[PDB]
């Protein structure tokens, strides 16, 4: 079991805005990380992994960061379409552990 | 007089030693 | 389009035993692995672990071992859970995720099963 | 000559002669290992580490195998080829094993030079075990991310593992390319590894074949046949303790639980096959990392053929491994048929008395009632005997050579083994 940290638990941001979000790790995961966004009321959908490779068909303003214990995705030009919550999930082996969840809400 | 014996990983002599 | 139709709400008494179902729909499904995740009322998701469809080997959370058996049925490309002894804090939603393939990120989520332990 | 020359001659003629030869034909290995160790300490980027491994290896298994180590670097190609066409299925394990197999054997047909294809069977076992384990790890679900060139490159010639080595899983050597700090505990084990490896050199080659006219004034067939396993067995207790040294000196090897680091990679235990309690014992604990590896990726999927076929494709896998010659396929060939008659005999014996004489020792919390009775121990005690027995048997065919050498070797014992595990079997069934 690795130790996911994610901070902050609850942020808020007008439209437009730049948010960014941490996921600090136990152990030492080399690039191994990814990032999902869940809305309320549905399934996670998976965005970002290896820590900075976007995944097929998301918007070119959310970008993963970091590598080691100290991860980070930053969110520029905040739009209606990006609040929910973001769940870091490291993918180094199993078990894999996700983070605790970061509620980004409208201002 | 001497012989010499192999040691290694599954046979594979990668160190031979030998003696008289 | 990839699908996982998932099973619907259940309703369970404490101490028996529910079995959720995941039917895979638009790919091969004896190819990639399907990890099960269970995720609490607004809270975060816990890997219960997953089940290899080419091979019946598993890899199970030791937090979840003994709890959740996985099985599979190949002729209806459909993965079952099945957990035992259900409590109150066994009440939440059950995804089920299909790898990516080259990583073991989870691409394709489940709509989700809502358990309910209660009286 | 008589005991008298013999001990005038032993310290000079074989003790420090052995020792310096053994030193001088590893010392560049060691500091190689340990220039690795070093570097990895610096906090360099991580493909970095992998690209001076990968340079390192090369330069290892040129020191060790001259030219022919092609066979061994082209071998990693055509694994990592095969890796990365099916880096999205689920059959990665069996693609790579199924790879592995047609390659060995056809090495093992001599489309390879004869002499050539021998001399490198240490470093190809290492290099497809490893290739095989990263495969069916990826598919379990146990190693994340399929690797990139690099990190699989040098995961398959880490220099702590890529001649003597053990095999490693591939998170336990990225654990070794993170690097952990130069601890005291660390040169504690790489020093006691390394002077037990030169012990089990010193005796495998001076005191081993030499022993029952000399060392004791026993002296005979099974006298040669024990003399000639126990030079067997710590033969290969010295390239286990060397490859214990060999990998923790350059990082690897070790385990942490919360906040406690210990250097505790074990490849052998030789204190289970020179006293041992059953043939069980003596083939898990002859070499841990192998008997782990054809557990996890040769059982545990052959087990659906039944237990004791899952058995016999598991040792057949093993004798594919260390090369086909007839003398070892016929030993791991009779293991089977041991180990299972002996398992499935103590099983039956264990449930019958209600005492503790199985295979292996039972944890604290069993049914059986006679656990630590006089009776109990003597019956132990006679297994062990058995073993002893079943090892000199075994071990007498590496005299120091096809169906005839092997045939004459235990015609002189008069297939007493093949006799004894028949009658353990057919008590097994009279009580069944
Ligand atoms: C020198 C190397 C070389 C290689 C290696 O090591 C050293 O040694 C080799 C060793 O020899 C191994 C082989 C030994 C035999 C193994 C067989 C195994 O495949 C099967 O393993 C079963 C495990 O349970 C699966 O489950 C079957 O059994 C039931 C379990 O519930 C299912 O039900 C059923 O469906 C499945 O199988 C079913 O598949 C159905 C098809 O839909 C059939 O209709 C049906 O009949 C059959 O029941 C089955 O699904 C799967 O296919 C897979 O492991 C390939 C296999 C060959 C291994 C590949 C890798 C290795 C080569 C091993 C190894 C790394
Ligand atoms: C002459 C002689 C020879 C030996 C000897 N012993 C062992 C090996 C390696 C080997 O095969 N290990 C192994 C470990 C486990 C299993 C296994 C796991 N699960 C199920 C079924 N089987 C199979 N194999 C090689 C030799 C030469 C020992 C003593 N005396
Ligand atoms: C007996 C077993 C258990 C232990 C054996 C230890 C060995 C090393 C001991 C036991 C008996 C000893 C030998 C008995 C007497 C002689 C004859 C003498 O002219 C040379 C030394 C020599 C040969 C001794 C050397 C050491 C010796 C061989
Ligand atoms: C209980 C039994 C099945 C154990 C195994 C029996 C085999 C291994 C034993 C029993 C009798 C033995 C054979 C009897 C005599 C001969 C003739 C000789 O010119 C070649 C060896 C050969 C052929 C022996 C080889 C080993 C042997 C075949
Ligand atoms: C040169 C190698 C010869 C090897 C021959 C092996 C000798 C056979 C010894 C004892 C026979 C035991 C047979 C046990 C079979 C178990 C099958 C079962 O119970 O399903
Ligand atoms: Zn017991």
């Amino acid at each position: 079991d690795i130790h996911m940290t994610q901070s902050p638990a609850s942020l808020s941001a007008f439209v437009g805005e730049t948010v960014t979000i941490t996921c600090r790790t136990s152990e030492n995961i080399f690039s191994y990380l990814a990032w999902y966004q869940q809305k309320q009321g549905k399934s996670p959908q998976l965005l970002v992994y290896n820590a900075k490779t976007l995944t097929s068909g998301v918007p070119s303003r959310f970008s993963g960061s970091g590598s080691g214990t100290q991860f980070s995705l930053k969110i520029n030009s905040l739009q209606p379409e990006d609040f929910g919550s973001y769940y870091c999930q490291h993918h180094y082996g199993s078990p894999y552990t996700f983070g605790g969840g970061t509620k980004l809400e409208i201002k | 007089h001497l012989k010499c014996k192999c040691h290694g990983l599954s046979g594979s002599c990668e160190v031979k030693t030998c003696w008289w | 389009e990839i699908q996982l139709q998932q099973s619907g709400a259940e309703l369970v008494k404490p101490g028996a035993s529910v079995k959720m179902s995941c039917k895979v729909s638009g790919y091969s499904f004896t190819g990639y692995n399907m990890n099960w995740v269970k995720q609490s009322h607004g809270k975060s998701l816990e890997w219960i672990g997953n089940i290899n469809p080419y091979y019946v080997s598993t890899n199970y959370n030791q937090k979840f071992t003994g709890k959740a058996t996985f099985t599979v049925d190949r002729s209806s490309s459909t993965a079952y859970m099945q957990l035992d002894s259900l409590t109150s804090e066994d009440s939440a939603v059950y995804y089920c995720a299909r790898s990516y393939g080259s990583s073991h990120t989870f691409a394709y989520w489940g709509q989700g099963t809502l358990v309910t332990v209660s009286s | 000559f008589s005991r008298q020359e013999f001990f005038q001659q032993l310290l000079q003629g074989c003790l420090l002669p052995t020792a310096q030869q053994g030193l001088d034909q590893i010392w560049l290995l060691l500091a190689i290992c340990l220039a690795c160790r070093l570097l990895w300490r610096l906090g360099l980027p991580s493909y970095l580490k992998h690209a001076s491994t990968v340079a390192g290896g090369f330069f290892s298994l040129y020191h060790f195998f001259q030219l022919h180590m092609v066979w061994v670097v082209l071998l990693s190609l055509l694994c990592y080829l095969v890796l990365f066409l099916c880096r999205h299925s689920s059959h990665r394990g069996v693609f790579l094993s199924v790879t592995i197999l047609i390659y060995l054997l056809m090495g093992e047909m001599h489309m390879v030079d004869t002499v050539t294809w021998h001399k490198m069977r240490g470093a190809q076992m290492i290099v497809a075990m490893k290739a095989v384990s990263l495969g069916f790890d990826l598919d379990r679900g146990e190693v994340g991310t399929v690797p990139s060139p690099v990190e699989f490159m040098g995961y398959l010639y880490f220099v702590g593992t890529i001649v003597f080595g053990p095999w490693i899983s591939f998170h336990s050597y990225l654990q070794a390319v993170q690097g952990r700090p130069l601890s005291c505990r660390w040169l504690q084990k790489v020093a006691r590894s390394l002077a037990l490896a030169l012990l089990c050199l010193v005796l495998s080659t001076c005191v081993g074949p030499y022993l029952f006219p000399y060392f004791i004034p026993l002296n005979a067939r099974w006298l040669r046949a024990y003399e000639s396993a126990v030079s067997f067995h710590f033969s290969n207790y010295f390239v286990g303790f060397l490859s214990e040294a060999t990998a923790t000196l350059a990082g690897a090897g070790f385990t942490e639980e919360k906040d406690h680091l210990e250097w505790d990679l074990t490849v052998s235990k030789p204190l289970n096959v020179e006293l041992p309690r059953s043939m069980v014992e003596v083939v898990t604990s002859w070499n841990l990392p192998m008997s782990y590896w054809l557990n996890n990726y040769v059982f545990k999927n052959a087990l659906r053929l039944g237990t004791f076929s899952a058995v016999l494709v598991t040792y057949a896998a093993s004798a594919l491994l260390h090369g086909f010659s007839f003398h070892l396929a016929a030993v791991l060939l009779s293991l089977a048929f041991i180990t299972y008659v002996e398992h499935v005999l103590r099983k039956r014996l264990a449930r019958i008395l209600s005492a503790c004489v199985l295979s292996k020792r039972c944890p604290p919390d069993c049914s059986h009632q006679h656990r630590l009775g006089l009776g109990v121990r003597a019956l132990n005690l006679l297994f062990g005997a058995l073993a002893i027995f079943h090892l000199a048997y075994l071990g007498s065919l590496f005299d120091v050579y096809g169906m005839a050498y092997t045939v004459h070797k235990w015609s002189e014992l008069s297939w007493a083994s093949h006799w004894v595990t028949f009658g353990c079997w057919i008590f097994y069934r009279l009580i069944g």
